[PDB]
């Protein structure tokens, strides 16, 4: 694929718990969603920095989410304007696990980088696995005939 | 006041109808540019943000203190989908709960020119969950008011409860501008 | 309970407004224990606010609910908040205490512990209600009080 | 130029008050509220066979086609084209309405499978292909499926049919099978559907999984119907038993297409008869003989040798021969589809594999517990 290993820096794993923190410190929260800055070195990714964004979701419905996209572009322009190497490439969220709306946020997070990269960062510490699991979007043509869809297809993380 | 209003404007197919000159996406149109420079004098620090109300609800333009913002995006609406009226408020009531200032007050602009295809039960279950975060949404009944009158009815009846003017479901009945109406409607006042 | 008393006698029950109320049952049902319950209507949010004379002291609370998964999840304590207090401020607020109860908790043999540091001289207390055990729209408390001693 | 409608209002070749509510919308001008009602008048049930609704082109809709949808102003033409029956000029109809829709892919796209379906009618194959190999290509960069996906499967299906391309006519017509709802489509059309797909699938070129054909809902139709013979002909497939496969031969001898073709169809159950053989047999003891491919595929044993290479050579099996000791040495098979019986025993082989990781990871830490980290 496009992407064959994501290296995810410990600044990343730091900023996403403190972001996980923060937020759920004033409400709780089932995720806390933002967005992953790097550069890109031949077809290993390189996840070096992040900024949280505002984002909810109902519980109920999956379709129901909102993510503050201009903020995401404002806070953008900060972090070029310091590190002009660090473009977006992807996003994160500290679910436990994948969601049925991810590859919706996905979606919106593919316009700013075509080839978007959604790393699960899982706050909570797990004994044995890396707390990262980077997911690329593809589009998984299936030979029983049913129609072609967007999955996430799953790239090897490193930190 | 200071409040953070988000227009939940309408791009359904039934925005390509003439029934408001020159055409419901055209009025609707001048409908934003109106109301939205109406909240930008009411106090400047006040807060407009587009949301569309398509098959699939899509926030085009979040909350800031710009009007010209809002109109380029709502150049390049077009015409698609259904109307999602369910999922519509609470994506726009989802942004409102993240605002630039905490201290603006709760305000949701719903440009309903489709019909609303769910039970009342559901609407009004919204309704209830508006009145609890004190959000009240000001919705225009043109487009199908004769068959959305009564669904309509039970929501800003619900979310205004018995006492308060929260929230207007001023209803224009078809003409030459919805936008000539809005002036004299509460929501502008 | 050990030189420690519950204290919904202090408890003036005319300072208390339980938001997000439902008309089918209200909120005197889960303060005088005797079946019954407290629900929610609009939202599975219930927001819960408590008031008696300034000298009284927190150890723990009782928070009982049911067990088909409509008891309490997450709550959020505050205490001694001027002016009225709408969901968003406590939502949007850092409260004393935000314990996140388990099962076990819910459970009518259940005693839930509060930091007793921080619940010394309390004027009034405000509950929040956040998530309930499930996705029950409607949120409901068989039973609370407050086990402690006037300051 | 309204006078059609209101030549209509009193004398119309459908119901008055028909026109009379298309005339309502006409003055409101609820423009896209109209189409519906032109949908449910197009697909009249009294005149559709009468040539009245031919000038409801020019003179009613053409007038109003500057603001309409132009996926919705497609399909309003096709039922429009319907009714003309002259081929040529068919084309120069949707030739000046592929021109006018141009904001919409989707409407571009039903407009080049119209053309496609009736230039199929007309017979002109080579150039069915070019419009095919284009409409495919801008298929794909629309996103998702939608209504128009349908129609040029069914017209993909259409093309690979009569060129005799069973190998793309099974892909295409498990395409359109998953863009619509059984439950809609006509029990007449379903069952009819059903044997053209099985049949393509026997007759393909490389339709080796018919586990995931077995199993499709369109093949439910034809449990009890008069050609339940092909679904026991797929189960033979599916199974490599080429003994039934020559017993149902007074079944499936009967079908045009499959009695012209059993020799191509002969090599394709023995070729699954072999995966059947590997399937069965436990890795340990995979080295079958020359004599057991033989009887089970009913073939000489001079012609086992030849079986092998064919499914060495497409990908059927991995493994290998040996000529000297006449025995085959499969390594590997084909995935095919399991049932839960199957699947409850590869669960009960992971717990005896679960049960030794685990033996082990206890072992190490036990023996090297000063020294781990």
């Amino acid at each position: 694929l496009a992407v064959q290993k994501v290296v995810v820096h410990p600044l990343v794993l730091l900023s996403v718990v403190d972001h996980f923190n923060r937020i759920g410190k004033v409400g709780n929260q089932k995720r806390v969603v933002g967005v992953l800055l790097g550069s890109w070195q031949k077809k290993v990714l390189d996840v070096s920095n992040s900024f949280a964004v505002p984002f909810d979701e109902d519980d109920k419905d999956d379709s129901v989410w909102f993510l503050d996209h201009d903020y995401l572009e404002n806070m953008y322009g900060m972090f070029k304007k310091v590190n002009a190497r660090e473009r977006i490439v992807g996003w994160y969220h500290t679910g436990p696990k994948l969601h049925k709306n991810d590859i919706a946020i996905n979606e919106l997070m593919k316009r700013y980088c075509p080839n978007s990269v959604l790393v699960i960062i899982d706050v909570k510490p797990k004994d044995l696995g890396l707390p990262t699991e980077a997911y690329i979007s593809v589009e998984e043509v299936h030979d029983d005939g049913t129609p072609t869809s967007k999955t996430f297809e799953h790239v090897t993380s490193e930190i | 006041v200071l409040e953070s209003t988000m227009v939940c404007v309408d791009n359904s197919e039934y925005m390509r109808n003439g029934d408001f000159l020159p055409t419901r996406l055209q009025a609707q149109q001048d409908a934003v540019n109106i109301v939205c420079h109406s909240k930008t004098r009411s106090n400047p620090e006040n807060n407009v943000g587009l949301i569309t109300l398509a098959n699939d609800c899509e926030v085009l333009t979040t909350l800031t203190p710009d009007t010209g913002r809002i109109l380029s995006k709502l150049h390049t609406v077009q015409p698609k989908g259904k109307i999602t009226f369910c999922t519509g408020i609470r994506v726009a009531h989802l942004a409102l709960k993240h605002r630039q200032g905490k201290n603006h007050k709760m305000r949701i602009i719903a440009f309903v020119g489709s019909p609303v295809e769910d039970n009342e039960k559901d609407l009004v279950k919204l309704a209830k969950r508006l009145k609890k975060e004190k959000v009240n949404v000001d919705i225009i009944n043109f487009g199908e008011e004769e068959v959305n009158t009564e669904k309509l009815t039970a929501f800003v009846n619900t979310l205004n409860g018995k006492d308060g003017t929260g929230s207007h479901l001023v209803t224009v009945p078809p003409g030459p501008s919805l936008a000539d109406a809005l002036i004299s409607s509460p929501i502008l006042a | 309970p050990k030189g420690y008393m519950d204290l919904m006698p202090f408890i003036n029950k005319a300072g208390c407004e339980c938001l997000n109320e439902s008309d089918e049952h209200g909120f005197d049902n889960c303060l005088r224990k005797d079946t019954t319950f407290l629900e929610s209507d609009c939202d599975e949010q219930l927001l819960i606010t408590v008031a008696f004379n300034q000298p009284v002291k927190l150890y723990s609370m009782k928070f009982q609910g049911p067990d088909n998964g409509q008891g309490p999840k997450y709550v959020k304590i505050f205490i001694n908040l001027p002016r009225s207090m709408d969901f968003e401020e406590a939502e949007r607020s850092e409260p004393t205490q935000a314990l996140e109860l388990t099962e076990d908790d819910i459970k009518e043999d259940g005693i839930v512990p509060l930091r007793y540091v921080k619940f010394q001289n309390v004027n009034s207390v405000t509950i929040f209600v956040q998530s309930n055990q499930g996705e029950e729209e409607t949120t409901r408390i068989s039973y609370f009080t407050f086990i402690g001693t006037p300051v | 130029v309204p006078g059609f409608l209101q030549q209509s209002q009193n004398s119309g070749p459908g119901q008055p008050a028909v026109w009379h509510r298309l005339e309502e919308l006409y003055t409101k001008k609820l423009w896209h509220q109209l189409t519906l009602q032109v949908l449910d008048f197009v697909q009249d049930p009294c005149f559709a066979q009468g040539d009245g609704l031919i000038k409801l082109y020019e003179n009613f809709i053409s007038e109003f086609e500057h603001r309409v949808n132009p996926l919705s102003l497609v399909e309003i033409i096709l039922h429009v084209v319907r009714q003309m029956t002259d081929p040529n000029v068919a084309l120069t109809f949707l030739e000046k309405t592929r021109e006018k829709v141009k904001s919409s892919d989707e409407a571009v796209i039903l407009c080049k499978t119209a053309i496609g379906a009736l230039k199929l009618n007309i017979g002109d194959l080579q150039v069915t292909k070019e419009t095919i190999e284009d409409v495919e290509e801008m298929l794909n960069n629309l996103p998702g499926v939608t209504s128009v996906h349908s129609r040029f499967y069914d017209l993909s299906s259409k093309y690979y049919q009569t060129i005799g391309n069973h190998a793309s006519y099974y892909k295409d017509a498990l395409r359109f099978l998953g863009c619509v709802d059984i439950k809609d489509l006509p029990v007449s059309e379903q069952q009819e559907r059903a044997f053209t797909l099985g049949l393509a699938g026997l007759l393909g070129e490389g339709v080796f999984n018919f586990g995931e054909l077995l199993m499709h809902p369109v093949l439910e139709s034809l449990r009890n119907t008069d050609r339940q013979w092909l679904i026991d002909t797929l189960y033979a497939f599916n199974s490599g038993n080429v003994e039934r496969f020559q017993t149902l031969k007074t079944a499936w001898g009967q079908q045009p297409d499959l009695a012209a073709n059993e020799a191509q169809l002969l090599r394709k159950i023995q070729l699954l008869c072999l995966m059947e053989m590997t399937f069965t047999r436990p890795a340990n003891h995979r080295q079958l003989t020359f004599e057991e491919i033989a009887k089970s595929a009913k073939i000489t044993v001079n012609e086992v040798e030849l079986l092998v290479m064919k499914a060495l050579s497409v990908g059927l099996v991995k493994g290998s021969i040996d000529e000297v000791d006449k025995r085959v040495h499969m390594t590997w098979v084909q995935p095919r589809v399991l049932d839960l019986q199957q699947i409850k025993g590869m669960k009960d082989r992971l717990e005896f594999w679960c049960t030794d990781v685990k033996s082990m990871e206890m072992l190490v830490e036990h023996q090297a517990h000063d020294i781990l980290t």
